[PDB]
């Protein structure tokens, strides 16, 4: 029946983001309190998406 | 503590003139006082002639 028209829409599509830039990338702490010895863990990142 | 943007900061129970547990021994100190002093009847006084 629209071979020939122009259909046009409103559409819900899921959000979706890709890393384009690391900022503040690494930060970290000694862990020695309540530990049987010191530990490295790493603290959390900032992404630019 | 604050290190590149992250911080935390924090206030205990520990304190210059109450312990960090104070408040616990004091709700012992009352709940013994009752359970002593209630207990103590279930014995009574003591007596001793001269």
């Amino acid at each position: 029946k629209y071979e020939n028209h122009t259909v046009t829409l409103k559409i819900l599509m899921t959000l979706r983001y890709v890393v384009s830039d690391i900022l503040k990338e690494s930060r970290y702490q000694y862990t020695k309190f309540n530990q049987p010895k010191s530990k490295f863990e790493n603290l959390p990142q900032k992404l630019l998406l | 503590l604050e290190v590149d943007g992250i911080t935390e900061t924090i206030g205990t129970t520990q304190s210059a003139m109450y312990g960090g547990a104070s408040a616990q021994i004091l709700q012992i100190n009352e709940d013994i006082k009752e359970l002593l002093d209630g207990l103590r009847a279930y014995f009574g006084y003591n007596m001793i002639g001269l």
